[PDB]
């Protein structure tokens, strides 16, 4: 299982980015988590199968949606009114077991990482 | 294909089912589970319902020992449970599981497996999460199709390892109707019509994603079958063939079983008819979402039980008449939706809550379902794979809480304990389980073998009136015998055509001289005849009409006018008669007396001296010279216990054969009083204020007179009878036996009701031996009635087994039997169908079946 | 079929009926 995050780079802030992993048979828990340098790895947001299942950190709701498309393999993340508390290096996470979870040991396949930088 | 269901309105001899049949049981999570809170279990939205509309249960959820005990006991090859979603995900969204609740499942799944019972596990039975009816408004919002994709994606990735066979929903049809019609059901919303059809449609479409979630993630690593239990009722037309009530008749099927089954089954669509009456009711499937609904089960589960029975409000019968036919309903399943494969998942009845162990109809009602169902695949070739009992053990039974037993094992819901006790059923249905159907095993293999060169080889009709050759009445009734090997004719003479007056200071010449040329007639054809003096029928009392409007039976004095006219007849006809029939079936005369219970034994005690004054007449004035044989025919029908797991259904089936055989038999042929058991039964319910009736005691006077007069012993055996214990209110003499009768609806049976039940007359045979010894012994009276006119089947299957039986009696019981005659020769117009001869004389098929016995003396080898 | 009845068939009866010798 490799996944491969999306569409980083560095943005305004108020603005608005999104991040997609792609995945290379079985279905799966897509998450998100973002790490700062010298900080541990923070949840930011998790979906379920088939969707019926969203979870969101506390920081993001209401700013980050996730959403993806089984049929292309690929978890999107909308993040908006991004601030600068906002930039870190975003990992994209799968769970096989369609348990939606918040923590870190319970995913299996991490993706590379991709950065998100918000300046003024 | 849709709407060739219609077609479905306009001699089985199998009692074992498929090689490789499947035999399983249910239960539901809510019904048996408990521990409603227990471990992090979410409330579901039947948890509100209860502690709302109403007022531990079987606890499984701590007793899954106890339930693995009854599943080995039953010897089940499959059991279907179902997974409580919010004992899972108490928010029915998939959030962190309740690790506890997928312990249980996960035991259960292992210790099923380990005992090699097949899974059979149902996502969706009822008990929706509360959560996800008041965030979301439940099936009413369509966002639950995901919420429930998402469940059975996490349940077959931790289950389906061990699960090979899938459901869905339990019956969504009751989901949609009683929780959003009829408000019988959680979430409880009365006549709310949008989301009746909004609830069905979220449903089929969660089904359908569902099912193509396994089909593509799952199926290629499991290799199981993913269906839906669609229950429904059955209906029949509420006249004959009424060319519209059949119409109404296919719009209550569709409108409860097409509904589902339409777009899962069948062309991917809601029925025809539903889209036009509900044009703007009904949501519109896209024509995407027609090809992927079409196809989504890899069989038909259907359930068909109380459920979609009862209340009234269920189904619209729409005018026609509401039915129970399982064979029926499931040949409507085979031409709608194409012969396609059947699971029964859910089948049975319901027991009132006071039954504990004792469930006797509940064996029955599980006989006649199997039945039909043996019927379906047997002789509609309906492709039916599976039986699911129902259920595994008493529970919470939805609305009707704990008034009803579904159960085949009891619980005490009042006991810590719970302990689940086999009922009759239990034991019933392991019989069934063990043999892969009806138990084969009161029914004895046939023997080869011969009766004696000296069997009477008989046939028997009624009573004959007058009218040698001259008498038209005798030439067509030798026609009838010229065309049978019969040795020994039995016909009965017209007391009140003889004696008009009751008294011989008048005798009929004439009526002794036409019955004397039936004798001397059937001789020439080298036929014997045995006499009946008095052979009373329903029709026709039988008395001159002086003794019976002086009280008849009752009277002292009719003995005396019957010694008269035995004497008559032994003078007139005995040089020719060698043997007599003084009555046919006195015992069953009570029922004429049907009033007082002391009116119907005192007529029976004046039927037995009767008897005797005849008979010792004949012993003392006309035996020397005539040397012939003389005795009383007795109705004697076999019993069996209805329930054969009741002790005291046992007793009540020997009481049966005490009131009706010993009655006389006792008396006359053994002891000359009455027999023990039944005065001192007689005695308890009128020591114990229930009847008023006493038996009377017979002088020492009266002994000896009744005392061994018969010289032989001579038996009407048709049927046998299933005989309940019951304890009867009233005085008469039915009241006093304590028996009521079961029919078994489902054994071969005459157009009457008559069992074709062949080992019965055997075990007569040995009953009469035994207790009354190595007498000899005739069947005066043994046949069946039969719609057939031509080709008796019926008729020629009853002679072939129950004559088989006879010889069994012979050649290995060693019990002394002399003869056999058949009932009857001819029928009347009006009457049942017995004869072998039509009312227009002609043969049916069951002669030449009856000549070949005859010539073979048996069934040699 | 009395639907609502736990016997609904009617099977369990109580009324013996006349033997084959008595309807002729």
């Amino acid at each position: 299982v490799q996944l491969v995050e999306s569409g980083g780079g560095l943005v305004q802030a108020g603005g608005s980015l999104r991040l997609s992993c792609a995945a290379s048979f079985s279905p799966y828990v897509g998450g998100w988590f973002r790490q700062a340098p010298g900080k541990e790895r923070e949840f930011v947001a998790a979906i379920s199968w088939s969707g019926g299942t969203k979870l969101y950190a506390d920081s993001v709701k209401g700013r980050f949606t996730i959403s993806r498309d089984n049929a292309k393999n690929t978890v999107y993340l909308q993040m908006n009114t991004l601030k600068r508390e906002d930039t870190a290096v975003y990992y994209c996470a799968a769970r096989r077991i369609n348990e939606v979870l918040t923590t870190a040991p319970d995913y299996d396949f991490w993706g590379q990482g991709t950065q998100v930088t918000v300046s003024s | 294909f849709s709407g060739d269901g219609r077609a479905i309105w306009s001699l089985f001899l199998y009692d074992t089912f498929p090689k490789n049949f499947f035999w399983g049981i249910g239960t539901g999570a809510l019904q048996v589970e408990g521990s409603w809170k227990k471990d992090g279990k979410g409330p579901s939205i039947w948890d509100h319902f209860i502690h709302t509309h109403l007022k531990g249960s079987s606890d499984s959820y701590i007793f899954l020992e106890k339930d693995l005990s009854a599943l080995d006991f039953i010897g089940v090859s499959f059991y279907q449970f179902s997974i409580s979603w919010p004992r899972l995900f108490p928010d029915g969204i998939v959030t962190v599981a309740n690790a506890k609740g997928l312990q249980y499942y996960s035991t259960l799944l292992d210790a099923l497996v380990l005992r090699n019972i097949e899974p059979i596990v149902t996502l969706y039975h009822w008990d929706l999460p509360l959560a996800l009816q008041e965030k979301y408004g439940g099936w009413k919002n369509d966002t639950i199709i995901d919420i429930f994709n998402d469940y059975a994606t996490y349940c077959f990735q931790m289950f389906g390892d061990r699960v090979k066979y899938w459901i869905t929903i339990h019956n969504p049809y009751l989901v949609a109707w009683h929780g959003y019609g009829t408000g019988m059901h959680a979430p409880g919303e009365k006549g709310n019509l949008a989301a009746v059809y909004t609830v069905g449609h979220n449903l089929i479409k969660a089904h359908s994603k569902v099912w193509h979630n396994y089909n593509t993630h799952f199926r290629p690593h499991q290799k199981g079958w993913l269906s839906i239990t669609l229950g429904s009722h059955w209906i029949e037309p509420q006249r004959s063939e009424n060319t519209m009530d059949i119409f109404k008749c296919q719009q209550s099927m569709v409108s409860v079983l097409g509904w589902f089954a339409n777009p899962i089954h069948g062309d991917g669509d809601y029925p025809e008819g539903m889209r036009k009456k509900l044009f703007s009711v009904l949501p519109i499937f896209s024509e995407a979402e027609k090809h992927e609904m079409r196809g989504t089960a890899d069989f038909f589960a259907f359930s068909f039980g109380p459920n979609n029975f009862k209340p009234l409000n269920t189904m619209a019968k729409m005018g026609q008449n509401v039915s129970l036919n399982l064979r029926e309903a499931l040949n409507w399943i085979k031409l709608e939706y194409n012969n396609p494969r059947i699971l029964i998942a859910e089948n049975g009845w319901f027991t009132d809550s006071r039954v504990k162990t004792e469930d006797t109809t509940a064996i029955y009602m599980m006989k006649n379902f199997l039945s039909q169902v043996l019927q379906a695949i047997r002789l509609d070739e309906i492709r039916v794979f599976g039986y699911t009992a129902w259920s595994l053990l008493d529970g919470f039974e939805w609305q009707d809480a704990y008034t009803i037993r579904r159960g085949l094992f009891y619980v005490d819901f009042n006991s810590k304990q719970k302990e689940r006790k086999p009922k009759s059923s239990a034991h019933y249905y392991k019989q069934i389980i063990r043999e892969n159907g009806f138990s084969l095993k009161e029914s004895t293999p046939d023997v080869q073998g011969q009766f004696p060169c000296d069997f009477s080889w008989g046939v028997t009709e009624s009573v004959l009136k007058p009218e040698c050759t001259d008498f038209v009445n005798i030439k067509k009734q030798l026609e009838m015998l010229a065309r049978m090997k019969v040795t020994h004719y039995r016909f009965a003479l017209d007391w009140a055509s003889v004696l008009p007056t009751g008294q011989l200071s008048a005798v009929n010449r004439q009526a002794l001289r036409y019955y004397r040329c039936v004798v001397s007639e059937g001789l020439k054809l080298g036929i014997s005849a045995m006499v009946t003096l008095y052979y009373p029928t329903h029709a026709h009392l039988g008395l001159p009409e002086p003794l019976l409007h002086a009280d008849g039976w009752l009277n002292p004095s009719t003995a005396e006018a019957f010694q008269a006219y035995a004497g008559l007849c032994f003078q007139e006809l005995g040089d020719l008669v060698k043997l007599w029939i003084t009555i046919n079936e006195p015992n069953r005369l009570s029922d004429i007396y049907n009033r007082s219970g002391n009116d119907t034994y005192g007529a029976a005690h004046n039927l037995l001296v009767a008897h005797a004054l005849a008979w010792r007449l004949y012993d003392r004035q006309f035996r020397p010279s005539q040397r012939g044989a003389v005795s009383l025919s007795l109705h004697a029908d076999w019993a069996e216990p209805a329930n054969p797991y009741a002790d005291s259904h046992w007793r009540a089936a020997e009481r049966f054969l005490q009131f009706e055989i010993a009655w006389f038999a006792e008396p006359l042929f053994k002891t000359g009083d009455y027999p023990a058991a039944m005065r001192e039964y007689i005695a308890s319910k009128h020591r114990r204020g229930l009847s008023s009736s006493a038996l009377p005691r017979l002088t020492e006077a009266e002994r000896r007179l009744l005392k061994g007069t018969v010289d032989f012993c001579a038996l009407n055996h048709f049927t046998t009878r299933f005989v309940m214990h019951e304890q009867l209110a009233g005085s008469r003499y039915d009241s006093d036996r304590d028996i009521q009768f079961l029919q078994d609806i489902t054994r071969l049976s005459s157009p009457t009701r008559l069992a074709v039940i062949p080992w019965g007359v055997r075990k007569l045979l040995r009953w009469v031996r035994r207790n009354y010894g190595d007498m000899d012994i005739y069947i005066t009276a043994s046949g069946i009635d039969d719609q057939a006119l031509e080709d008796d089947r019926l008729r020629k299957y009853y002679l072939g087994k129950y004559l088989q039986e006879v010889l069994k009696a012979y050649l290995i019981d060693k019990v002394r039997i002399k003869g056999y005659y058949a009932f009857k020769l001819a029928e009347e117009k009006s009457k049942p169908r017995f004869g072998f001869f039509t009312s227009d004389f002609k043969a049916k098929s069951s002669i030449q079946f009856y000549n070949k016995v005859i010539s073979s003396r048996g069934f040699p080898f | 079929p009395d639907v609502g009845s736990s016997d609904p068939l009617s099977m369990v009866g109580g009324s013996q009926g006349r033997s084959p010798s008595y309807e002729s």
